[PDB]
DNA sequence: GGTTATAGGTTTGCGGACGGGGCCGGG
DNA sequence: CCCGGCCCCGTCCATTATTAT
RNA sequence: CUUAGAAAGCAAACCUAUAACCGUUCACCGCCGCACAGGCGG
C-alpha cells in the first residue's frame, strides 16, 4: 500500500549528427516538397526562398525516430516491438501503450538553401521511458487496455514466452515474467484488477538497456542524407519531477542506485 | 399614431390554468408545468403578443394599476379609457425566437414518487420484533411457495435481511415481473383473495394480472394471520394499514417516509421541456421560448388624440416594464 | 544454354515488392537443395527495380528439375510461367555482381569487441558507412538460420558481346559468370 | 397631482468577464457525420440558434437537422439566461418560497427576496412583482469551439461524447429597478396584486417591520414605511386607490444600493466555469425616455442628483 | 443571518510546461491540398477553432471547409481540456467511480475523488459538486504546424495520414478552490445534493472515517468532521436545512493544500507528448472577487491567521 | 497513389388526484 | 349545539415508443 | 399590471492507443583480418 517509491522513468538526451535531410514532410507550394520544419507555414495574411532555419528549425519526427529504431498475436507481443514500441490492431480494440517518450531532433545548424536541401546538421534531443507502462501488460478487456484476447493456458505460456525473449536480451541477469488473474494498480480505493503480466527489476532493467542500446546506435539512411547518434546521456529518475535533466543537469544521476518502482501488486 | 416598443428576453410561454382574465380563486390558479402534465395535451403552451398583451402595456403606460380584466370591466373607475379606441389598434411583432430549456418552480410542494429525506430508521419495532421475520419473510418467497402461502399455509422459512431498503427493492424486483395469464392455480387464488378481501377485485384496467398485488395482498394475509400469535399494533398505522403498501401494490415514498426521519421529498421544480414522438419526425423536442425584438403598436387617430395619449404617459412617468413575462421592454419611440 | 522465365503477377495481398523477394529466396532455398554452382538469373526488365520478371538460366535438364521439383508451389499462382527452350541465337551478356559495403553495424561492433577502433574511429567509420550509398536496385530478403531481414543489393556489368564461364554461387546471382541478355 | 417628478427608473449595463459555460441548454438532436442523427452533444445557451435546417422532403415531415460543428458565434453568440442570473443573485433564498404561506409570509415579505426579488405564495393569491428587471447576458468575445470528451476504460453508452465549449468570455448586459415597484407595497386584494392578507391594524406593525429590515439595511440612513388605508396613483386619471406601505426616498436609496452592491459583486460558479461582474455603469433616469443609457450614453447621471419619484397619494 | 468573512475561496495561476499535444480534439473534415476534401487529418484542441470557412452552397447546403494548412495559433491557441486535467490529477482512482454502490459510496466519499473531484452515481441518483474549478490551459508559445504522417506499407487504407503538430509549449492557466463546496458534504437528499444515503447511526461513522483520511493526509494539523442532523445555510430567511457533515478550518486546509499539491507536481504522459507544471501561484481570497488574482492587483496579502469562511451553521 | 481503421454516439431523476377526518365558524 | 364546507394528510395511483442521402 | 407573480439544466466523464512522405517497410546479424584494407556466409 502506501506510496510508490524507486525509480520512476529513465529520462535521456540524445545528442546526433548527420548531412541533409533525413525527414522530409512534403511538397506544397511554383512548388516545393520541403522538409519537416517546426512552426513553419506556407500561408501569407509565400516564396520558398524566404524562411529563417533559426526561427523555424528542420526537425526529424517521432514517428520516424521510432520507425528507424525498432525496424520491425504472441510474438507480436514477445517482441521488443510489443514492449517497448506500442500497437494498435483495428479488428476488435486491442492495443498497448508504448513506455517510450520522444522528443522532436531539433537541428541547431543553420545552413539552408533553395526541393530545399541541408549541409550539416546537428540534432538535440530528450525523451523518456515509463516504468509503469513497461513493467505491466494488461491482458483484460475490463478497462479496454487489453493486448491480446487470451486463454488461462495461453495467458501463462504468454508469460513465459516472454521471459524467454527478455531472457535472451542479457543472459547474465535473471528476468521474471509473472501472470496474475487479478493485478491493481496502486492508490485505487477500490480492489478491482486486470488479468496481465507483471515484469520483475531484471525484466524492466534489460528492456531500458535494449532500448537505451538502440538509441545510441540508432542511424537513419536517406538517399540525399543521414544521420548517426553521437552521444547519449541517461538519467534514472526516482523524483517526481519529469525532464529533470532537461531543466536541471547539475541532478542527473547516470547509474541506477534504486530499484524499479512496483506500481501493480496482485490481488 | 405609433409606439415602438423595443424588448429583451421575454418569456412565451404560460404555465398555468384558468385566465388572468379573471379574478384569481383564492387558492389560486392550478399550476400545470410538469412534464406529467406537459406531457398531456394542451398544457403546453406557447403564446405570442396579441391584443391583449398590447392593451395591458397600454393601460401600464397610463399609469393603471386595475388589472387588465378589471379595466375593461370598468370595474373601479367609470369609464374604461381604451373602450373606443380597442378595436382601432394593431401591432406589428418582430421578434427573434430562442429555444431555450429553463428551470422552473413547482409550488403544489407534490411528494416525490421515488425519494426519501433525512435519515433511515433500522430501529423501527416493526423490523426488530419477533413477528418481524415471518411477516416480511413472504414477500421473499417466489410465486410457488406463495400460491401455496395463500391457501391455509402456515409455513415461511425464509430468511432474510431485514432493511427498509432491502424491502422496497425486493418490491421494486417484484413489480418489475411479467404479467400472467388466468389459469387453474390463478382462479384457486383469484377465488380465495375475493374471497377474503371481496373490495377490490385482482386484474388489469385493462385484461392483465400483476405478480406484485399478490404479494401485496398476501402480507395483508399475513398480518390478519399472525394477529392471534402476536400483537401487530406496532405494524399497522392509526386506523391500520400498511405504510407504502396497498393491497394492489406499492408505494415508495408513504414507505420511506414511515421508516425515514424528516418529511417526504418536496419537488422543486423541474426544466420545462416535452419529448414527444411525431411520425415522420421521430423524436421532437420542445422547450420554453424566450424572443427579443422590437414591437411597433399603431393606434389610429387624430393628432389631437395622439398628443393627448402622449401628454397621459408623460403625465403616468411609467418606465421599464417587462413584456407578457419576465422581460425587459422599453419605449423606443412615439410617433405622433 | 536453356532458360526459363517467371513473370510476377502484381497482387492486393503481396505488391510486387514482397513477390520478388520471396521468391527470390524460395529460388534461393532451391539452390541450396539442388547444390548446382551452375544455375544462373537476370532480370531483363529491370529497370531501376529490378522489375517484374525473373529469367533463370542453366541446362535443360536442371531446369526441368525446377519446374517438377515445384520449389515455389504457394506462390505458384502469383506466377506467370514460360516452358524451358534454348536462348535466342543473337544475344548479349553480362555478369550479375552482388554489391555489398565492407562497412556494417555488426562489424563496428566487432572492432569495438576486438578493441580495434577509437572514439573518434567510430564516429569516421559511421560517416564514412552512412556517407556512402547505393543507388543499385536492391531486395530485401527475410531468413531463418540467421533470422534477420537483409538488404541485398544488384549491379551488372554493360553488354559483354562474349560469354566468360563461370561459378553461381548461392541465389543464382553470378560474379564473373556472363548470363545472356535479351 | 398633475405630474411625476424625481427619478422615474434606475437603468444600469452590466459589463461581466468569465471563463467556460456557466449556462447550458442541454443535449440537442444532431446528425453525425455518417448521415445519422447523433442524440448527444451538449450545447449552451445560444442567441437565436436553431438546430433545424428545414429544407425536407413531404412524405417524411422531418427536419433535416443541423452538424454540431455549425455555428455562427457572431449570429448566435452565447448567454446566459435572465433565469440563471436571477437565480445566483438570490441563490440563498432559492428554497425559502416553497415554505411560503400566509402566516408565515410576514418573514418573507421583509427581506431582499420580498423587496427585490418578489415572490409568490403556494395554493394563494398573494404576490409581489420584482422591481429589477433584467436582459439575458451576451457573450461579445464568441470564442466558442466544438470540444470532444470520453470516458476512460471502457466502449458504453456513456464512453464517448462532446459539448460545444468556450473559453475567455466578456458579456454585456442591461437592466433596470422601478421605483414605482419597488416604493410601494400592496396590502390589498383590490386589483389582485396583494402581498399580505391583512386583518385591521396589522398595517402599522408589517409597516413598523418593514421599517426595521431596511434601517438593518443602512443604519447611516434615516427609512420611513407609512402604511395608509387608500393609495392612488399620482399621474393616473384615476381615482381609486388601495390599502398599503409606501417607503420614502432614504428606503428607495437603501433597496436601490443594496440591489447595486448585489449585481456588483455578483458572481456566478456553475458547470466547471465562472462568471463575475467586472464593472456597472448606472443611470439614475428623471428623464421621459426609458432605458437612455442603451441608446444615448452621454446623458448618464452615475450620482443621485434628485429624490426619488413619489408615484402616490396618502388618501 | 450576518453577512460572511474570513476566506472565501483559494485562487491559483498555474504556469506549465511540455513537448508535443498532450490532448488531440480528433479527426476532422478539412479541404487537402488542392484535392479538395479529406476526412482524415487529426487536431489537437484550439480555443475558437472552426474548421468551416462561412461560405455556403445555399441550396446545396455544402459548407466550405478550412484548408488544413490555414490556421492562425495566435487567434485560435493550443489547449488542454479541463476534463483531460482533472483526469490525470486523480488518475489513480479513475476507474473506480464505476463500481460505486452505498457502502462503495462511503469510500468513494472519504477521498481525494470525493472531497475534491466531484462525482456522480445515475442508479441512485447521488452526487457531489466538485469545488475544483479550472480554466483551459493556454499554449503561449504556439509553435505548431502540418505534419505529415505515412505506414511503411505505403499501399492501402492506413496509407497516408497526417496530424497538426506542436514543438516545446508553454501553458498558462488560472483556478479557483471553493469553500462553500469543499467544506460541506450533504447527506440528505432534500435539496437533491445528497452525496449518500444514510441511516441514523452511520452519519457520525462517516465523519469519523472522513476525519481519519483528511488526518492521514497531514498529521501536523488537526481535521474535525462534524456530523449534524440540520445543517443551514447563511442567508436564508426560513432557516430549512440538511442532514450532514461541516468541516473544520484545519480539514480544509488539509484539502487545499494536498489539492494544490497534487496541481503543484501534475505531470501527463499522452499522445506521445509531455506536460509538467513548472510554477503555482496561490492566493487565499477573502473579498468578494472572483479570481481577483487574474484582474490587477499588486497588493494581495494573505495571513497566517486568517480563518477559512464559514457558510453553514448547525440548527 | 492514399486522401484512416477502430469502438463509443449518454447515463439518472424531475406527481398528483381523491377521500377521510378534524377544526373552525355560523345558526 | 348541529350541520356544512373547507382544509390537510393518508392512500393508491400509473398512462407511454421515432426518426435520416 | 401584459402569458397572474417567483422560477439553475443542474452534478460526474482521458479522443485514447499504433503508423518512414517516401527508391521495394527493413543498409541486417555474424565470420577472416592490424586495418575506419579487402572480402566471405544467409
Amino acid at each position: 500500500m502506501q506510496k510508490v517509491t524507486g525509480i520512476k522513468s529513465v529520462d535521456f538526451k540524445i545528442k546526433a549528427l548527420g548531412h541533409g535531410v533525413v525527414n522530409w514532410n512534403g511538397p506544397t507550394t511554383d512548388n516545393h516538397t520541403l522538409p519537416k520544419l517546426r512552426g513553419y507555414t506556407n500561408l501569407t495574411g509565400k516564396q520558398a526562398t524566404d524562411i529563417n532555419f533559426k526561427e523555424t528549425p528542420l526537425y526529424i519526427s517521432q514517428n520516424c525516430i521510432r520507425h528507424h529504431l525498432f525496424r520491425e498475436l504472441k510474438n507480436v507481443l514477445a517482441s521488443i516491438t510489443g514492449l517497448i514500441r506500442g500497437y494498435v490492431v483495428p479488428s476488435s480494440q486491442c492495443k498497448r501503450t508504448s513506455p517510450l517518450l520522444l522528443e522532436d531532433f531539433v537541428d541547431q545548424l543553420g545552413n539552408g538553401n533553395f526541393k530545399t536541401t541541408f549541409g550539416d546538421t546537428e540534432y538535440i534531443s530528450y525523451g523518456s521511458i515509463s516504468i509503469e507502462q513497461l513493467q505491466f501488460i494488461s491482458l483484460d478487456k475490463k478497462f479496454d487496455r487489453a493486448a491480446m484476447v487470451i486463454k488461462e493456458g495461453e495467458g501463462e505460456v504468454i508469460a513465459a514466452e516472454l521471459q524467454n525473449y527478455i531472457q535472451s536480451l542479457n543472459p547474465s541477469l535473471n528476468p521474471q515474467a509473472i501472470f496474475h488473474s487479478n493485478y491493481v494498480r496502486r492508490g485505487t480505493i477500490f480492489e478491482e484488477g486486470e488479468c496481465g503480466i507483471l515484469l520483475n527489476d531484471d525484466a524492466v532493467k534489460a528492456l531500458v538497456a535494449e532500448t537505451l542500446e538502440r538509441l545510441a546506435n540508432l542511424s537513419i539512411r536517406q538517399a540525399k542524407g543521414y544521420m548517426y547518434v553521437d552521444d547519449i546521456t541517461v538519467d534514472y529518475n526516482d523524483s517526481h519531477k519529469m525532464m529533470r535533466i532537461k531543466r536541471d543537469e547539475s541532478e542527473i544521476i547516470n547509474e541506477q542506485h534504486a530499484p524499479f518502482a512496483q506500481y501493480f501488486y496482485a490481488k | 399614431m405609433k409606439i415602438i416598443i423595443e424588448y429583451d428576453s421575454c418569456w412565451r410561454n404560460a404555465f398555468l390554468g384558468g385566465s388572468n382574465n379573471e379574478p384569481v380563486p383564492k387558492k389560486g390558479r392550478e399550476f400545470l408545468g410538469s412534464m406529467t402534465s406537459l406531457k398531456k395535451e394542451g398544457n403546453f403552451k406557447v403564446c405570442e403578443n396579441t391584443l391583449d398583451t398590447v392593451m395591458g402595456v397600454l393601460n401600464r403606460l397610463i399609469g393603471d394599476q386595475r388589472k387588465l380584466y378589471q379595466a375593461r370591466s370598468k370595474m373601479y373607475e367609470s369609464a374604461y379609457y381604451f373602450e373606443a379606441l380597442e378595436d382601432k389598434v394593431s401591432f406589428i411583432d418582430k421578434p427573434q425566437l430562442t429555444n431555450e430549456i429553463s428551470f422552473i418552480r413547482n409550488m403544489n410542494g407534490s411528494t416525490d414518487q421515488n425519494a426519501f429525506t433525512g435519515m433511515i430508521k433500522v430501529s423501527d419495532p416493526v423490523f426488530t420484533s419477533e413477528y418481524s421475520q415471518q411477516f416480511w419473510g413472504v414477500l421473499a418467497l417466489d410465486f410457488t411457495q406463495l400460491c401455496d402461502f395463500i391457501i391455509k399455509q402456515s409455513q415461511v422459512v425464509g430468511s432474510i435481511e431485514l432493511n427498509p431498503l432491502s424491502i422496497i427493492n425486493r418490491l421494486e424486483s417484484l413489480n418489475q415481473e411479467k404479467a400472467l395469464e388466468n389459469s387453474d392455480d390463478l382462479a384457486q387464488v383469484l377465488k380465495v383473495l375475493n374471497e377474503y378481501f371481496p373490495d377490490i377485485e385482482y386484474l388489469n384496467n385493462k385484461g392483465l394480472i400483476t405478480p406484485i398485488s399478490i404479494y401485496c395482498s398476501a402480507l395483508y394475509l399475513q398480518l390478519a394471520r399472525l394477529e392471534t400469535s402476536f400483537n401487530m399494533t406496532t405494524a399497522k398505522t392509526k386506523a391500520g394499514g400498511i405504510s407504502g403498501i396497498s393491497k394492489r401494490g406499492f408505494t415508495k415514498k408513504d414507505f420511506m417516509d414511515r421508516y425515514t426521519t424528516g418529511p417526504k421529498k418536496t419537488i422543486w421544480g423541474n426544466p420545462f421541456i416535452k419529448k414527444e414522438k411525431i411520425k415522420g419526425q421521430g423524436e421532437v423536442t420542445s422547450m420554453m421560448t424566450k424572443a427579443s425584438g422590437q414591437l411597433e403598436i399603431s393606434i389610429d387617430v387624430d393628432r389631437d388624440k395622439a398628443q393627448e395619449i402622449k401628454i397621459l404617459i408623460e403625465n403616468a412617468g411609467v418606465s421599464s416594464f417587462y413584456l407578457g413575462k419576465k422581460g425587459l421592454a422599453y419605449v423606443s419611440n412615439i410617433k405622433l | 544454354n536453356s532458360y526459363i522465365d517467371i513473370r510476377l503477377k502484381p497482387d492486393a495481398e503481396m505488391r510486387e515488392a514482397e513477390l520478388s523477394s520471396k521468391v527470390f529466396t524460395k529460388f534461393h532455398k532451391a539452390l541450396v537443395t539442388l547444390n548446382s554452382h551452375k544455375i544462373g538469373i537476370s532480370f531483363p526488365q529491370m529497370k531501376l527495380s529490378l522489375g517484374q520478371l525473373f529469367r533463370i538460366h542453366g541446362d535443360a535438364s536442371l531446369l526441368h528439375d525446377l519446374q517438377g521439383l515445384d520449389w515455389l508451389g504457394p506462390l505458384a499462382g502469383y506466377c506467370q510461367v514460360t516452358a524451358v527452350s534454348a536462348v535466342p541465337d543473337h544475344v548479349q551478356y553480362r555478369i550479375v555482381s552482388v554489391k555489398r559495403s565492407n562497412l556494417s553495424k555488426a562489424k563496428l561492433k566487432r572492432l569495438i569487441a576486438r578493441g580495434s577502433i577509437d572514439k573518434d574511429g567510430e564516429k569516421r567509420y559511421k560517416v564514412k558507412m552512412l556517407g556512402q550509398g547505393f543507388d543499385n536496385p536492391y531486395l530485401d530478403l527475410f531468413s531463418s538460420s540467421t533470422g534477420q531481414v537483409y538488404r541485398k543489393f544488384f549491379e551488372f556489368s554493360d553488354i559483354q558481346a562474349h560469354p566468360l564461364d563461370g561459378e553461381f554461387d548461392s541465389y543464382g546471382l553470378s560474379k564473373t559468370a556472363t548470363v545472356p541478355w535479351f
